[PDB]
DNA sequence: CCCGTCCATAATCACTCG
DNA sequence: GCGAGTGATTATGGACGG
């Protein structure tokens, strides 16, 4: 009795149409004739918006460029020119009977491609005898999202004890970045000299390293 | 104007329970259904329940039944929703909904959401950390930052100079690291020749400190 | 013939208005 | 008398089959 959403994310350029698919396990329409199959967007840091209802009925307040459609199982919610201002998750609903949600389609802008801008950063001073050590790796600005991270201890590769945190595609420069953080201890991070930072980005299968030694 | 004002963010231990309202005004209460849904940390929208206020008719999702309790109150246009025996699961943003008919037949109005966060963790302040390049990479702009953790809870006001610096500025979402979250920022020649110190401030602890990124 | 489950879903219906 | 006109969502009436 679910609705299942396509993709689970898509890219499209600006200018361009994007369409997004809801497919439901079975006939979604009420006795009364009606489908009440509805699209809803939420941007982040926002409450989710009404879109369409009842299939292809605009909602007032919602741009041209927004039309859906479909019927008994399939329907289709599309953006004939795709604006900046578009980026957010996508969810088709079902109203009647128990109440659903898609699983939803995030919208990302297709930009050009671009490599992590890579920055590492020791433990600080303050840091050092209150505790633990913590060394920091930024990859801000690339594109497109799907990016890996690997933390080296004197070139041995340490991949337990690390945290990262993306942040949403940036809604000006359409970009991604990252944060990676290895927590060491103090004893721990004394004990070594070497740290390093790498990111596989699909630019080429050639790594962007950066580094530094506690001198 | 149809309007859905939502009581604000809050905290509970596990096993605790807890109620929250949803405000109406601008229309007749009783002649809606009000819906309720929720959204986990980084998932999507699930939908809870609703109620019609005019007569207490309510329905709710197989997987919240018992867990989630709906009651309006009609001389007050508001609505409430209670969860209880809380969990690790229950935590996230939860939103109220005026279900519209005529000339629109679905969702139309939203209230803001109200942030619930399940824990037996205890309040305590940022740990805020300087941080600045330790001079070995290839180098017109140079990037440092600021570390912030240990700390309980959500949110931290970390701003830049004083809210002086945006651009080139990536603060990024508090992950959880053991019990208190952890955040970052970073910032992107003038330096060190100028100061540009990280002024980070903690509603809850009721704290606020800046700390001056110094070379090394 | 009573009752709990499962089942597929269009107002092409049931009924008041002129 | 009979053909056009008119309602809606937030669950259900009917077909098994035990």
């Amino acid at each position: 009795v679910l609705m299942t959403q396509t993709p689970l994310s898509l890219p499209v350029s600006l200018g361009d149409q994007a369409s997004i698919s809801c497919r439901s396990s079975q006939n979604i329409v009420h006795s009364n004739g009606y489908t009440y199959l509805e699209w809803y967007l939420q941007k982040p840091g926002q409450s989710p918006k009404l879109l369409i209802y009842t299939v292809s009925n605009r909602f007032s307040g919602v741009p041209d460029r927004f039309s859906g459609s479909g019927s008994g199982t399939d329907f289709t919610l599309k953006i004939s020119r795709v604006e900046a201002e578009d980026l957010g998750v996508y969810y088709c609903f079902r109203g009647s009977h128990v109440p659903t949600f898609g699983g939803g389609t995030k919208l990302e802008i297709k930009r050009a491609d671009a490599a992590p801008t890579v920055s590492i950063f020791p433990p600080s001073s303050e840091q050092l005898t209150s505790g633990g050590a913590s060394v920091v790796c930024f990859l801000n600005n690339f594109y497109p999202k799907d990016i890996n991270v690997k933390w080296k201890i004197d070139g041995s590769e340490r991949q337990n004890g690390v945290l990262n945190s993306w942040t949403d595609q940036d809604s000006k420069d359409s970009t991604y970045s990252m944060s990676s953080t290895l927590t060491l201890t103090k004893d721990e991070y004394e004990r070594h000299n070497s740290y390093t930072c790498e990111a596989t980005h699909k630019t080429s299968t050639s790594p962007i390293v950066k580094s530094f030694n506690r001198n | 104007e149809v309007q859905l004002q939502q009581s604000g963010t809050v905290l509970a231990r596990p096993g605790a329970s807890v109620k929250m309202s949803c405000k109406a005004s601008g229309y007749t209460f009783t002649n809606y259904w009000m819906h309720w849904i929720k959204q986990r940390p980084g998932q999507g929208l699930e939908w809870i329940g609703t109620i019609y206020p005019g007569n207490s008719d309510t329905t709710y999702s197989q997987k919240f039944k018992g867990k989630a309790k709906l009651t309006a109150v009609t001389s007050t246009s508001t609505a409430y929703m209670e969860l209880s025996s809380l969990t690790n699961e229950d935590s996230a943003v939860y939103y109220c909904s005026r279900r519209n008919y005529g000339s629109s037949y679905a969702m139309d109005y939203w209230g803001q959401g109200t942030s619930v966060t399940v824990s037996s963790a205890k309040t305590t302040p940022p740990s805020v950390y300087p941080l600045a390049p330790g001079s070995a990479a290839q180098t017109s702009m140079v990037t440092l930052g600021c570390l912030v953790k240990g700390y309980f809870p959500e949110p931290v006001t970390v701003t830049w100079n004083s809210g002086s610096l945006s651009s080139g500025v990536h603060t990024f979402p508090a992950v959880l690291q053991s019990d208190l979250y952890t955040l970052s920022s970073s910032v992107t020649s003038t330096w060190p020749s100028e100061t540009v110190t990280c002024n980070v401030a903690h509603p809850a602890s009721s704290t606020k400190v800046d700390k001056k990124i110094v070379p090394r």
